[PDB]
């Protein structure tokens, strides 16, 4: 009986970790591009007249 | 003239190649080389100009 019980815990926590891990994979692909963005400052701003 | 965007130094010129799912550029600049000191001043002055 505790099968039962384990698997309807192991359902949720599975998917509430797969939420967790998805929100940020998209939260890191946009800080990304704002890094991404500091590097061509850098050359172009600090090493550079723009 | 954006400063690193075509390789490190004064870009000249750049010629494409491609890859299996990509591109190759290569990137033609040119680097300054064998420095030497001097001395300088701002202006010169000559009949009080
Ligand atoms: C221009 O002159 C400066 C100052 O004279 C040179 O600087 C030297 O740098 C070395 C580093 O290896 C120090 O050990 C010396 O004390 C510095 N002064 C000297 C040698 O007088 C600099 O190297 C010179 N630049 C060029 C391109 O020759």
């Amino acid at each position: 009986e505790a099968e039962v019980q384990i698997d309807r815990l192991i359902t949720g926590r599975l998917q509430s970790l797969q939420t967790y891990v998805t929100q940020q994979l998209i939260r890191a692909a946009e800080i990304r591009a704002s890094a991404n963005l500091a590097a061509t400052k850098m050359s172009e701003c600090v090493l550079g007249q723009s | 003239k954006r400063v690193d965007f075509c390789g490190k130094g004064y870009h000249l010129m750049s010629f494409p190649q491609s890859a299996p799912h990509g591109v190759v550029f290569l990137h033609v600049t040119y680097v300054p080389a064998q420095e030497k000191n001097f001395t300088t001043a701002p202006a010169i002055c000559h009949d009080g100009k």
